[PDB]
């Protein structure tokens, strides 16, 4: 978990503030972010929440697109909100503010657990003391970990590494979703079946976007 | 550009005269500078099998000067009706 | 001998010096205690001669600062090309350049400023630009916005490369002092590659790209129907039927049969009647000849291969009998003093800008450039003011060199020492000729005003009463009108239409017509000569008396930039060379203001206008021959007859100009108390305000102080110049857009 | 980073940030409330 | 022998480099040029030798890949429709694109970008840190990237699997022959570019034109002159 660890580039010098203790610590920081320990823990928390929401959204997009390809009446991941509010009993405006209302509590608790570790598990919220206590910086546990496979240190460390790697892959997946939906105007599973149907021709160079065509010769 | 053409002949004669000039006096080479005349000087650049000082920069400079003198003379004669 | 000398990594690329603002000088390294420190932090920021005494570090800083300025210029150029690519009607303007105004700036509708997006034509709304970028892009063969987008991207890439080059050549690989001191190598490389190779590359672009596109544009075909420049580049058929000499395929160049290239390398003087601009083939042969001449000139100085001249030997050899040591110590001066080189560069660059303004009002070297009167007026005025500022800075940095880098040991009997040795005679004779010129020009104007107000039109110095005609200028005009007749027989027409001949008009508007010179022209030309003479007197008095004088014998020890030497000797305020430059800035402003007023009135009365069947009807009806001889005529027939568009621009797209106009007047007023008053009054007022803030315990820890006397003079001259330049800019642009 | 943070902590940088924030707030207010003169709702 | 050796240039160089013919008129191998610590400027003898040998190998590959298709298409080895000119393969779509490829040229460009970015970035990281690519796990073949003291000649179980150059004499001979053929390939690629620009034909076609008509088909006649 450090020293002679595989870095983001072979032969690179890892930063002093990146000693390999964190999950996914490949020593990748040209802009020297997360140098301060407070900014380091802020960056770790931000990466963790962005990762968790990235894998949640990508899993939802993939499930909806796979069901739509199979035959379920599901719209594309782009412009899904229009038909969603068309069929929703809850109108827009009330929906976003409702989401903000039940999101502010969790975000406030997360922020004040990040600033003050263990301060949430003091019985203030419905008499919960053992739960809602952060085991690590961005890893609360307790009520969020019902089954206890994180008790072992090795299992917790490998689960953290797997989570951060799949989360970074989910960031890349979401960026790819946006890019090739703006390029092809099709579902990601449609792009996947087009790539596995004719791999030698159907690619990023034949959509009319990404690679521009001016002379056509 | 034609072989044996009078313009090519006069410019080749001018370039050859310029090349043969600094070999023996007259034109300022690397080893002959002075203010009005020729005065003894160093070599610095090896002549690559050439007696006295006749290195590659000398033949480059004098070939450029000969080509320029030839085209100037040719175009001046063409302006006044000659070759 | 000449070689690359580079130190590897002398300065570490860290942000530790960005936290501390004052770090380049020991005076500001201790931190701030008064507010003037902040001004000092913004004053000695780029005074690298004061930060360190080592010439190598100063040269490295100068190199990196030049790289930064080039990156800034390339960013600005890329932004211009991007604005032409997206927020512009260049494609619409290419179809009918005589009816759609050039526009390249579009505003956001926020608080009613969307009225500034005027109806320029072509189904577009925006600000009518006067930079002439449309004519430059038409001269460069640019047709679509894709080429402008690509040029903007390339300019951004080159600006990033220039910024990286500055960072690299400062922090990573900093050249040594011997690398910078190779003046012969610098001159050879600049004459051969920076100027000669650039001229050859532009000539090749004109020959292979700009000439066919411009020929097809003048033929009247659609810009979209015009083939792309690479089609002209690769396939020789289109360039062959557009120019038959391209069918030979580089044969006449190597066979010395250059006359066969006469179809696309021409010498037809004058303007193209289709577009009212210079012939593109003439510009191509011009840039080719310039490239050849500069390639010849770039092989003059000896660097590493024996042949070539020596600058020191040339300078030391040119010694006359009346000058003592002829040009002896100037080689050591210009290879050790950055400020002397800065003075020479600024003087020549300012003069070059003046020549640029004159020679592109005279010959418009761009298609459909003369038809746009506003573009020509704005370009002339802008290049004029840039030249004036540069030649003021020339005297400023010459005075800085005299104060700082002058060494009496190396200057005993040389030219500089003799100029210092008769500086009093120089300044006295310059003062006398300035007084004589001011009398026999402005007193002539006052004489005309008085005898006009006294009811004596026969006693004036006008074109009808007392003819002080410019006989020399008229003779030169007649000689240059007959220059292609006898002395330049290979020129098809005259080199310009200002000497004489017919009238070239495009789209019903006069592109260029002959300019007649009369008594008013002689009066304004001698007025300009007088103003230039006085500005030269001020700047030369600043330069020569920068070190010492009979009034102050130790002025060199006081530095270049000091306010005064106290009220002693009757008072010694504004005695420094910096104060001389500060005084001469206003005189430069007055000189160029009169020059551009003469330019605007002369082209509006005797050049610009419309062409009808009866004849040429000018904008002001040619009143310059009768109204420019009196100050009241300039007040009424030039300043009051015009500027009606500026004050009536409200409710239209030109209104911002009028707004700027009013604001400019404000700034011109706001400078005056910085120019008047002093420092003790403002210091005592600040003390009272300090008492007020101390009563409420809101006194700042940094002690507020009044601006320094030099600082106050600088603020006053800067706001005064900004107000005057913006006033002339707004008035000129509104007048020339509303009726032009 | 902390050197860069102290560079952004300098007076001109925070002044530029305040100016950008205030100008953007006023511009968005004037855009989303076109021509406000009379305080009425 | 020395090919155009210039005096006052062998003062700063001894005989260690493979070619080392003493040709340095302007002067770039001087240790006084870019002297100090750290990376510094790009004009340094180590980077100059590295870029020279890399340019030599790339130009040698390019000369072989510009000769082979035309020669084999003149014979019956490769089919004629795949024997197009080197500039007509798709490198310059104005010159020509071979449409009968298994993939789009931009797809091959992206595959090239990934593969050769991996290769050249590993090469650069080993140039800055010698032997560093043999430490970080790549696929289990890290021992193939051991390198050597000279970055130009890494060797190992892959780059020198033939194990030629056991002793110093034939290693120096091989280095000199490599740099000589590489410089000849710089000249060859220069001529290929010039001939492609001013003839619009393959280099072997130009060679056949010069062989059939020496006076009638050469540089002078190709420029239009006589
Ligand atoms: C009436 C005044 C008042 C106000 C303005 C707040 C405001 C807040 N409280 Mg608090 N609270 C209050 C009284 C108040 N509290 C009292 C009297 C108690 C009982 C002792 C609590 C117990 C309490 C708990 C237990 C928590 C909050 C939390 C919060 C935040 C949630 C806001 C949100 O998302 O919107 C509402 C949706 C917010 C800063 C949460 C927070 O961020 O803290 C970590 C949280 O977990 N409050
Ligand atoms: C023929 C070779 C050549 C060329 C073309 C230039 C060109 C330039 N020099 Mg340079 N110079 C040269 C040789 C050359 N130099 C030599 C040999 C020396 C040492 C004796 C110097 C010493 C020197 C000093 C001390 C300074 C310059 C400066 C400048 C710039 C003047 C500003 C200008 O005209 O804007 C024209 C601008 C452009 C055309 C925009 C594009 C500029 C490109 C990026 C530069 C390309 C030319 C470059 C020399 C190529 C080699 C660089 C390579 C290693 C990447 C200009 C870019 C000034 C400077 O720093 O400016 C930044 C300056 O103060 N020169
Ligand atoms: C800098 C200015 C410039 C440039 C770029 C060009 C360029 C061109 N002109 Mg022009 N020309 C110019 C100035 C210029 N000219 C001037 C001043 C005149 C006098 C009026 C002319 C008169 C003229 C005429 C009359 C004609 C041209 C023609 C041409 C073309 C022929 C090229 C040629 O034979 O040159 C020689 C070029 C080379 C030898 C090529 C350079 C060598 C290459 C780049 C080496 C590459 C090697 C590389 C490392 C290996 C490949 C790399 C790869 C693997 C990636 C070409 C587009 C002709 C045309 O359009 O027909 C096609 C034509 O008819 N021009
Ligand atoms: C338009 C405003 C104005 C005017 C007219 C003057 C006038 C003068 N200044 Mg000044 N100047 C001004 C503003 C002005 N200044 C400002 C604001 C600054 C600050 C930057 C300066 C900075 C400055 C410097 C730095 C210098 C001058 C100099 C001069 C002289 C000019 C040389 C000349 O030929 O004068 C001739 C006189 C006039 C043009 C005044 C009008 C004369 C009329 C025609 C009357 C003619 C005689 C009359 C009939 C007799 C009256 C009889 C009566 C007594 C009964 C003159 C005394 C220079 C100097 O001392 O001499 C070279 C000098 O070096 N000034
Ligand atoms: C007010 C001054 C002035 C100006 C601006 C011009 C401008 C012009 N004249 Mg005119 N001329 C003038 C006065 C002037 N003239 C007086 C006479 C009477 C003797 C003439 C007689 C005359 C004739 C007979 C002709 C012209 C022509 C021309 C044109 C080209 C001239 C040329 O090639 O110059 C040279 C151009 C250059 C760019 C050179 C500039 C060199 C720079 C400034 C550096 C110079 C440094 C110098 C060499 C060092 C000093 C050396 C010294 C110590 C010995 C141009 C429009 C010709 C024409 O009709 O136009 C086509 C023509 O045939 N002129
Ligand atoms: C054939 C023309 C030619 C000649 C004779 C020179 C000669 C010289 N140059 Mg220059 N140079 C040239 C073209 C030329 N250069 C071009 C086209 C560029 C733009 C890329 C430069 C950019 C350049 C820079 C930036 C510097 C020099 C420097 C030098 C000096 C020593 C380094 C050297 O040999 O160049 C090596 C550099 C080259 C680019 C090789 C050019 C070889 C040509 C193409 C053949 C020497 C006086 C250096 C100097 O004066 O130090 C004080 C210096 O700093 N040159
Ligand atoms: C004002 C223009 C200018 C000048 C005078 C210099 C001058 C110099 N640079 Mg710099 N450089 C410039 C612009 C300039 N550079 C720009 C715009 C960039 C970014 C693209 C660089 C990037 C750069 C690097 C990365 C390196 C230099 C190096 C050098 C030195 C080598 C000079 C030489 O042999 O010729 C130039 C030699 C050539 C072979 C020219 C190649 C040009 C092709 C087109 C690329 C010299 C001090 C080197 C150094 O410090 O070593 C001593 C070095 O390592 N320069
Ligand atoms: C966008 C892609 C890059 C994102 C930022 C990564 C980063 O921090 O790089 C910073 C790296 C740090 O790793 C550097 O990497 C070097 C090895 S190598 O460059 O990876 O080969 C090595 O010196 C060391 O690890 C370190 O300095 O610094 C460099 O010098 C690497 C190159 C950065 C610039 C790339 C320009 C070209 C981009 C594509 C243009 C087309
Ligand atoms: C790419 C990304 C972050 C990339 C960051 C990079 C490269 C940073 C690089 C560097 O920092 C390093 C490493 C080191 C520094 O020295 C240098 C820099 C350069 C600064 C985040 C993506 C983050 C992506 C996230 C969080 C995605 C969330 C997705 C959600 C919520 C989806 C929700 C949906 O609503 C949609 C969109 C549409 C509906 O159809 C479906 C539903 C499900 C409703
Ligand atoms: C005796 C002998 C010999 C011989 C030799 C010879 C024969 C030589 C020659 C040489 C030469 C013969 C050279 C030349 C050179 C040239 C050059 C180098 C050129 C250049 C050019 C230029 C640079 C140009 C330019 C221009 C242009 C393009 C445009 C404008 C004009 C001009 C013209 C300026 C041998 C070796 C066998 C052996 C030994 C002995
Ligand atoms: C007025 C005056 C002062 C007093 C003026 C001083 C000390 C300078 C004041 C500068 C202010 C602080 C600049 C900033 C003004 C605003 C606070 C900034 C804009 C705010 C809006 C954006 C909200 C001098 O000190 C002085 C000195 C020498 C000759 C003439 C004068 C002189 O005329
Ligand atoms: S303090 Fe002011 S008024 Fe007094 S001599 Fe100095 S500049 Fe003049």
């Amino acid at each position: 978990a450090g020293a002679d660890r595989p870095l983001w580039s072979p032969g690179s010098q890892p930063p002093a503030w990146l000693d390999g203790s964190l999950a996914g610590d490949y020593g990748f920081d040209p802009l020297h972010l997360s140098e301060e320990p407070e900014m380091r823990k802020w960056m770790v928390q931000a990466e963790l929440v962005h990762a968790r929401w990235a894998m949640l959204g990508v899993a939802g997009i993939l499930f909806t697109s796979i069901a739509a390809k199979n035959g379920a009446p599901f719209p594309d991941w782009y412009d899904a909100g229009k038909e969603a509010i068309k069929t929703s009993p809850a109108p827009l405006g009330s929906l976003i503010f409702t989401e903000l209302l039940l999101f502010g509590w969790v975000e406030t608790k997360r922020l004040y657990d990040l600033r003050n570790p263990g301060s949430q598990g003091d019985g203030s919220f419905l008499g919960i003391t053992d739960g809602l206590k952060g085991k690590e910086n961005g890893y609360p546990g307790g009520l969020f970990d019902p089954m206890g496979m994180s008790k072992n240190e090795a299992s917790f460390k490998e689960a953290k590494v797997k989570e951060i790697k799949n989360g970074r892959l989910a960031m890349l997946a979401f960026v790819g979703f946006i890019a090739q939906h703006h390029a092809t105007h099709k579902s990601p599973i449609d792009n996947l079946v087009d790539h596995v149907a004719d791999p030698f021709h159907v690619t990023f160079a034949t959509n009319g976007v990404s690679v521009p065509h001016f002379t056509e010769f | 550009g034609f072989i044996g053409s009078p313009t090519n002949l006069i410019m080749v004669a001018s370039t050859g005269a310029c090349l043969f000039a600094s070999r023996f006096g007259l034109a300022p080479s690397v080893r002959k500078v002075a203010q009005p005349l020729k005065l003894a000087d160093r070599e610095v650049i090896q002549t690559t099998g050439d007696p006295a000082g006749f290195t590659a920069t000398d033949v480059l400079a004098m070939g450029a000067a000969g080509h320029a003198i030839g085209v100037g003379i040719v175009l001046g004669l063409k302006g006044i009706g000659q070759l | 001998k000449v070689k690359i000398a580079v130190d590897r990594n002398p300065v570490e690329t860290n942000f530790e010096k960005w936290a501390k603002p004052g770090h380049f000088s020991r005076a500001l390294a201790k931190g701030p205690n008064t507010t003037t420190w902040i001004w000092n932090l913004h004053a000695d920021a780029h005074d690298f001669d004061n930060h360190t005494s080592d010439l190598e570090e100063i040269s490295r800083k100068v190199f990196s600062a030049h790289f930064g300025q080039l990156g800034i210029i390339l960013i600005w150029l890329s932004g211009m090309y991007f604005h032409g690519a997206r927020f512009s009607n260049y494609e619409g303007w290419l179809s009918d350049p005589t009816h759609i105004k050039p526009s390249a700036q579009v505003v956001w509708p926020i608080v009613g400023q969307e009225i500034l997006n005027g109806d320029v034509g072509g189904g577009f709304q925006g600000i009518q630009i006067t930079s002439g970028f449309f004519q430059l892009w038409r001269a460069s063969g640019i047709t679509s916005e894709l080429q402008l987008y690509s040029t903007a991207i390339g300019g951004l890439v080159l600006a990033a490369a220039c910024f990286f080059a500055g960072w690299f050549h400062y922090h990573k690989a900093a050249p040594k002092l011997e690398w910078f001191q190779n003046v012969e190598s610098m001159l050879n490389h600049h004459l051969a590659g920076l100027l000669g190779l650039g001229s050859l590359a532009w000539a090749g672009h004109q020959i292979h790209v700009s000439l066919p596109v411009n020929k097809l544009l003048d033929a009247g075909v659609d810009p979209k129907e015009i083939p792309l420049p690479h089609e002209f580049l690769l396939n020789q058929s289109i360039i062959a039927d557009l120019y038959p000499s391209f069918s030979k395929g580089l044969a006449p160049f190597f066979t010395l049969n250059w006359a066969e290239y006469s179809d696309f390398l021409t010498f037809k003087g004058g303007l193209n009647p289709v577009t009212g601009g210079l012939w593109l083939s003439d510009t191509a042969h011009h840039h080719l000849a310039i490239a050849v001449l500069f390639l010849v000139a770039g092989h003059q100085y000896r660097t590493n291969w024996g042949i070539g001249h020596s600058i020191k030997d040339i300078l030391e050899s040119h010694k006359g009998p009346f000058t003592g040591n002829g040009h002896a110590g100037l080689y050591e001066i210009l290879t050790t003093s950055w400020h002397a080189q800065l003075a020479i560069n600024l003087a020549l660059f300012g003069s070059l800008s003046i020549i640029v303004a004159h020679h592109m009002y005279a010959m418009p070297p761009y298609p459909y450039l003369a038809t746009d009167y506003g573009t020509q007026l704005s370009l002339f005025t802008h290049h004029m003011w840039i030249g004036g500022f540069c030649v003021v800075g020339a005297g400023a940095h010459a005075a800085i060199f005299m104060v700082r880098d002058y060494d009496p040991t190396n200057n005993y009997n040389n030219l500089l020492d003799r100029v210092i040795r008769h500086r009093d005679a120089i300044i006295s004779h310059l003062n006398w000729v300035s007084i004589f010129l001011g009398f026999h020009s402005f007193g002539l104007y006052i004489h005309n005003d008085t005898m006009s107000a006294l009811g004596r039109p026969q006693d004036m110095f006008s074109d009808t009463a007392i003819q002080l005609q410019p006989v020399f200028a008229q003779w030169i005009q007649n000689t240059h009108f007959t220059a292609p007749q006898l002395t330049a027989p290979n020129a098809l027409a005259a080199t310009s239409l200002t000497w004489g001949g017919d009238v070239v008009a495009v789209g019903g508007k006069v592109a260029m017509m002959p300019i007649a010179l009369g008594t008013s022209d002689f009066l304004v030309h001698h007025i300009h000569a007088f103003t230039i003479h006085v500005t030269v007197l001020i700047l030369l008095k600043g330069v020569l008396f920068a070190r010492s004088s009979r009034l102050i014998p130790d002025k060199a020890n006081l530095g270049f930039r000091f306010p005064c030497d106290g009220p002693g000797r009757g008072g010694t305020c504004q005695v420094s060379a910096w104060d001389h430059v500060f005084l001469g800035l206003f005189w430069m402003y007055n000189s160029l203001s009169i020059v551009i007023f003469h330019f605007s009135w002369k082209m509006q009365s005797d050049v610009w206008g419309t062409v009808t069947d009866s004849g040429v009807s000018h904008i002001t009806g040619g009143n310059f021959a009768q109204s420019a001889n009196t100050i009241n005529g300039w007040l009424r027939d030039f300043l009051w007859a015009q500027s009606s568009q500026v004050i009536q621009s409200y409710g239209s797209a030109l209104s911002a100009y009028g707004l700027m106009f009013l604001g400019a007047h404000f700034v011109w007023a706001f400078s005056l108390m910085f120019l008047f008053s002093g420092r003790g009054y403002w210091q005592e007022l600040i003390e009272s305000i300090v008492w007020a803030h101390n009563k409420l315990r809101v006194a700042p820890s940094i002690q507020p102080r009044a601006l320094s006397i030099t600082q106050g003079r600088a603020v006053g001259v800067a706001h005064y110049l900004l107000g005057g330049i913006a006033t002339t800019w707004s008035f000129f642009l509104a007048r020339i857009i509303a009726v032009g | 980073m902390k050197d860069f943070t102290t560079y952004l902590s300098t007076a001109p940088v925070v002044g530029l940030g305040w100016a950008i924030f205030t100008s953007g707030l006023l511009i968005e207010i004037n855009r989303f409330f076109p021509d406000p003169l009379v305080f009425s709702f | 022998l020395y090919v155009g050796s210039d005096a006052a240039a062998l003062k700063y160089l001894d005989g260690t480099l493979p070619g080392d013919y003493g040709f340095d008129p302007l002067g770039l191998l001087d240790p006084t040029v870019s002297n100090g610590q750290g990376a510094g400027g790009f004009v340094n003898p180590r980077w100059l030798q590295y870029s020279e040998v890399i340019h030599a190998r790339w130009a040698m590959l390019g000369a072989a890949g510009c000769i082979a298709p035309e020669i084999l298409g003149k014979a019956g080895v490769i089919p004629a429709e795949t024997a197009v000119d080197w500039f007509r393969t798709g490198v310059i779509p104005p010159a020509g694109v071979y449409k009968d490829f298994w993939a789009d040229p931009f797809t091959l460009f992206f595959i090239e970008v990934v593969a050769i970015q991996f290769a050249e970035l590993k090469r650069l990281q080993d140039y800055k840190n010698p032997g560093s690519q043999s430490r970080q796990y790549f696929l289990g073949l890290e021992g193939l990237f051991k390198g050597s003291d000279n970055p130009a000649y890494p060797g190992g179980p892959f780059f020198n699997f033939a194990n030629f150059g056991k002793t110093e004499a034939e290693m120096k001979k091989l280095k000199l022959n490599e740099i000589k053929n590489g410089r000849l390939a710089m000249l060859a690629m220069f001529g290929y570019g010039a001939q492609a620009v001013i003839t619009g034909d393959g280099p072997f076609d130009n060679l056949l034109a010069h062989l059939a008509d020496p006076t009638g088909a050469n540089l002078i006649t190709n420029l239009g002159g006589k």
